[PDB]
């Protein structure tokens, strides 16, 4: 059908993807934070309000989500889902990302440790109250890519690393635009310029490192995971994160 | 349940 | 058509109706707090997890929600909805209930007035960020009762008042159980005994002691903070808004 998903584990730079996409579809810059939710709405955001786009709607519709493709609620879109964009980033960075957010100044030993301890035991953010239904890191990727057809039988998938977007914003964005059939290529330039790190932090406010530090043991812990027998190592390898 | 915040 | 809603506005007594409803179906008590959520799942809570009950099942299903009936997400159950139990409570007491749930002792007028005054301006809890998609008190009521066919053309409604339930627990649970055809009636007296006030507090604590997912303690009238606020409520109560219209009708004037 006509439904399209920007799927991603939390902290994989989904906001920015959405921002840019909102800017291309509109042509105009993003007038600020809620603009992002209006453009590529986040599904969780909508369900909180009781909002939910209709299944089989006759014009193309773009939503975002951190759910695993196999969550019962996405079932209503089982048939009408055509396209999935799966945005993926170094789980090393996602983890470091939750920290900055959760507040902590990088030299708070027992505070970083614990979250890191947890992330590694869970293989993602299962024990982090901010999100729900997102599953673990491999689980999330698996369900939206290799197993997408178990949830969305009519879908096509374009997987995309956060790091490639950072290395070539316009090239990679146009790969996403092209795949979704939102038109040109010319627009793609301005949209990148309309959602740059600066315009971003400005839109957040006028609304309202690596494993070195404390590593020795943790660093090890992580690396053992990253070269483990598990689905976490499978995807790390497969996406160059190993 | 399933309730909001922030407390 | 086998889907059934316990619709209610926040703080109408939903957990209790919910808890007695589970007890009657299980046949035994509810030993733990998420047993309530297991029993008569609250829609909002299911969505947080990305869970959602099947649109169109073969045998009867019971959900709870604080959503207005018209909220788009419910569009999915437009034909599968057979029955609505709309639980209603005095709005004066719902407002008081939130103060108790927020902690706040009956002395802190500043603290209580703020909630009270916000409550009056909004005709309900719309500004309280604890829930979303509920609308104002009358908005909710209208959508489940007078308007229910705009959202569920096939549905039949029972209404039940919190206060009726306190006065006659077993007689009132019976109306709800007979309405929903859950069966017997000898079961009824038992379900009430299990989900008592006392039973409920202890059942909350035991869960809470076994570090469990529970909803800070969770389990009077107008004179104390007011005059300014007394008149303010009164004016709303006996005024010409739809709130008044419903307050009059369920006998809260
Ligand atoms: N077993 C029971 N019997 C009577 N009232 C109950 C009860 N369990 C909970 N309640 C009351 O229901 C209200 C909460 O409603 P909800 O569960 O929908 O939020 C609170 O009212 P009060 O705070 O006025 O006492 C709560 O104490």
């Amino acid at each position: 059908g006509s439904m399209c998903w920007i799927a991603s584990y939390p902290k994989a730079g989904g906001h920015w993807l959405r921002c840019m996409l909102t800017s291309y579809v509109t042509g105009e810059p993003v007038e600020t934070w809620p603009g992002i939710q209006a453009g590529v709405p986040h599904l969780e955001g909508l369900l909180r309000d009781g909002e939910a786009p209709s299944a089989d709607p006759d014009e193309q519709v773009l939503l975002a989500t951190h759910f695993t493709a196999d969550r019962p609620v996405l079932r209503f879109y089982r048939e009408s889902t055509a396209k999935v964009v799966c945005l993926i980033r170094n789980p090393r960075d996602a983890m470091l990302s939750l920290m900055r957010m959760k507040g902590i100044p990088p030299e708070d030993v027992e505070a970083c440790r614990k979250i890191a301890e947890t992330f590694i035991a869970d293989e993602g953010f299962s024990s982090v109250r901010i999100w729900a239904g997102e599953g673990s890191w491999p689980e999330n990727i698996r369900s939206w890519t290799d197993s997408v057809h178990e949830s969305f039988p009519n879908a096509a998938v374009l997987a995309v690393r956060y790091e490639d977007l950072r290395k070539d914003p316009e090239g990679e964005l146009w790969k996403v635009v092209d795949f979704l059939e939102l038109g040109g290529r010319d627009g793609v330039a301005d949209a990148v310029a309309n959602c740059t790190l600066e315009r971003m932090r400005e839109m957040e406010e006028r609304s309202k490192k690596s494993l070195k530090f404390m590593g020795d043991d943790i660093e090890k812990a992580y690396a053992d995971l990253l070269h483990g027998e598990t689905d976490f190592a499978h995807y790390a390898r497969l996406y160059g994160y190993a | 349940x399933y309730x909001x915040x922030y407390x």
